DNA sequence: ATCAATATCCACCTGCAGATTCTACCAAAAGTGTATTTGGAAACTGCTCCATCAAAAGGCATGTTCAGCTGAATTCAGCTGAACATGCCTTTTGATGGAGCAGTTTCCAAATACACTTTTGGTAGAATCTGCAGGTGGATATTGAT
DNA sequence: ATCAATATCCACCTGCAGATTCTACCAAAAGTGTATTTGGAAACTGCTCCATCAAAAGGCATGTTCAGCTGAATTCAGCTGAACATGCCTTTTGATGGAGCAGTTTCCAAATACACTTTTGGTAGAATCTGCAGGTGGATATTGAT
């Protein structure tokens, strides 16, 4: 009978809980739920990733997502985008050209 | 005899660059350089093939990204062609001053 | 050592860049600038190196120096 | 010896998208994120609970912390996710 | 009858300004764009006057750093008036959306 | 109360022109000021949505000069002279 | 019976440091006897390098008196501490600068 | 109740300037500076601490802190200061 | 916009191999069950300090007029940087085998955390000194017309 | 060049607002003990780095030619700065009531802390397979030129 079942998430809430703990403090404590709310958005927002990603893969008929789908995906969602100002390694730049640069 | 009009071949470049995800900058002579600047801190250095790549990635990312917004600035001043007042403007509103 | 960031390179990566005319003088801007990049961001791994008494500036340790210069990379073990 | 989230996100993978694989360079990235995210989430929530002379790291500080770091509507969303995950858990 | 020529009086106001270090927003307008905002998200909420003060400090700062910014780009351009498409360069480079 | 509404216009031409002079502005062209007001507005909504997100959580109803200081570190507008 | 901020030499508070070490970080988190001694030197240096140039700030005014608008000369003026305090000081005003392209021919 | 830096930061005052007061604004933010400079410091030491599977936040990780925060000069000085007080104190 | 002749680009389909995924066991978490702690929500309450209100007055915002000079448009020609097909020097790569040395591990001295009971340093208001904020008035630019 | 018209100093002046000192309890820093680890400290792995060699294969460096872009010069509509008249609304001084911080207290529901039992996720080798990168040849884009 393990947490991250009984919570109905995929992503360990065991293993979170111990990471938990160990940010916060001499003093500190970590709840019950903490642990469970933490994977819970974790869970949420690799699925939001790899959703639109997946996308980006299927619309180039490949099965296989790349760190180019990926950076397709974030850049083109205003949303990931904002929130990952991280460089994503080896996944290139959103084609766009200036029009004042485009032939008369 | 056949010849493509400036700029024309330059376009091109732009469009297959940023279509492909490869590094640009030679591997060899990058991390000659990579090392050459780390003597100066620190003596007899080795290095994890990773770090040199993901000094390489962050380089590359970095230095494109700059030149973004160095084309932007050169934009701005009805040019076209990038300068090095337009690597400086970016670099001064970016806060590397 | 610096010269051997050659211009065709500069070159390449200015056009992922989205430049279309180049002036001649970019290229020995464009290494005073990588060069100054590359040295803050060592300096800083390095010293990771050394805090850790070890000989090997490991992926770790870039990726550790990248996030304080704030240029979070993805990819090499966070 | 050295823990991953590769298990779990691609768990993820197969429920949105069962047709699909993953790279392990893309697995890399999906890692760096994961870790990151944690690691944001979870200096928020010391943070506030440090502000307000609290000790204990409760659901309620991952809450506010993520509305906190979040965009509005990812963050509505992964408001709803925790509060689901944590009354479901939560019975029984 | 005398008159100073077009920038004249901008130079010295630029002198006076920068020797100074004053808010420039009056306070009561301010406090007021304050509330008027912060109602738009929570209802019956009050302010220390220090939250106001801190709030009015930060802007004053942030939009002073702009107009820095916003200049070196009408300079840029050889020009010598600052435009919505400065402030936008700025803004754009800076990493601020938009 | 009273009803808040247009309070942006507060922020006079004047005002404006002032802040323009201290960032060593000579020449201001006729629609800056709108420009202006319009930054100003995304500046204060971030920084009052996070303070006021720090207010909700303590379970207050008043928006301390802390709840401020702390939006602001946030928003990596770190700011010194109120932090106690 | 003597002070640890004595027995280090030093005028910042070396206990209350140690106290606020154990406080912040980490979990099963120790701190050690000298982490304290160590970060309330590098503070007081820190505090002096500012308040030096702070100072002459203030004597080139002929003011007796330190204000927010001297501090914020004195690190405007440093490169280092320019560089290390990317804050905004409240009072402080900017430097004055005119750009050359502004100044009437 | 409320601590403070403020009779620290006026005994450093003293001693470069002997003849110079600080009005209370300028003591405000001196003390945001010095809660500032002490998180960063701590912030990046626990961190450290971290990356090295340790528990204890010895002098020598608030000295790689220093190292890591401060720039060129100030560093240099500061670690000098910083071993001497060290070396001072640890002679009982 | 058609005529031509380049070259580029774009599908469709193809075949191996470098990566992926699927298979099979061993430890360090992850889950249980018990026994304490404890932190933080109550439920009162003392008491800042925040929202109003009033009221007087001048520091400033507003609006208009007038024209100086700036930005935008246009033309031009010198020359800078793009395109090119040539010729060769450097990077790529791919095992090999040595080895420097991260990453274990096993071991105890030093260094740390507790813990009950000391002593003292620093905070909060009272109590006194006193810089300096601007008020005023003339000497020294600074500007702009002629 | 000189005045004429303003703006800017720069120094001198006096009590007010705000600073430097002065005075008392409380939390916190200190010196004692005793009990627990931490992370060097050595000694030995195996990774996985560096340094080779040694091709062929790119990819760069080089020089020539000129298209076309940048910068300079010229012109002018009108935008924006300066000045002025007018009067409103911000500022300032000072109260009022009381909403709601924040300081104390109790004290269960919620945590840590074991100590054992049982599971899963990580590693290291098997077992296919996605798609890189290669071919063709059809259509396109580009550029010269009745």
């Amino acid at each position: 009978v393990s947490r991250s079942q009984r919570a109905g998430l995929q992503f360990p809430v065991g293993r979170i809980h111990r990471h938990l703990k160990s940010r916060t403090t001499s003093h500190g404590r970590v709840g019950a739920t903490a642990a469970v709310y933490s994977a819970a958005i974790l869970e949420y927002l690799t699925a939001e990733v790899l959703e639109l990603a997946g996308n980006a893969s299927k619309d180039l008929k490949v099965k296989r997502i790349t760190p180019r789908h990926l950076q397709l995906a974030i850049r083109g969602d205003e949303e990931l985008d904002s929130l990952i100002k991280a460089t994503i390694a080896g996944g290139g730049v959103i084609p766009h050209i200036h029009k004042s640069l485009i032939g008369k | 005899p056949h010849r493509y009009r400036p700029g024309t071949v330059a376009l091109r470049e732009i469009r297959r660059y940023q279509k492909s995800t490869e590094l640009l900058i030679r591997k060899l002579p990058f991390q000659r350089l990579v090392r050459e600047i780390a003597q100066d801190f620190k003596t007899d250095l080795r290095f994890q093939s990773a770090a040199i790549g993901a000094l390489q990635e962050a380089s590359e990312a970095y230095l494109v990204g700059l030149f973004e917004d160095t084309n932007l600035c050169a934009i701005h001043a009805k040019r076209v062609t990038i300068m090095p007042k337009d690597i400086q403007l970016a670099r001064r509103i970016r806060g590397e001053r | 050592n610096i010269q051997g960031i050659t211009k065709p390179a500069i070159r390449r990566l200015a056009r992922r860049g989205g430049v279309k005319r180049i002036s001649g003088l970019i290229y020995e801007e464009t290494r005073g600038v990588l060069k100054v990049f590359l040295e803050n961001v060592i300096r800083d791994a390095v010293t990771y190196t050394e805090h850790a008494k070890r000989k090997t500036v490991t992926a770790m340790d870039v990726v550790y120096a990248l996030k304080r210069q704030g240029r979070t990379l993805y990819g090499f073990g966070g | 010896r050295k823990e991953s989230y590769s298990i779990y996100v691609y768990k993820v993978l197969k429920q949105v998208h069962p047709d699909t694989g993953i790279s392990s360079k893309a697995m890399g990235i999906m890692n760096s994120f994961v870790n990151d995210i944690f690691e944001r989430i979870a200096g928020e929530a010391s943070r506030l609970a440090h502000y307000n002379k609290r000790s204990t790291i409760t659901s309620r500080e991952i809450q506010t912390a993520v509305r906190l770091l979040l965009p509005g509507e990812l963050a509505k969303h992964a408001v709803s996710e925790g509060t689901k995950a944590v009354t479901k858990y939560t019975s029984a």
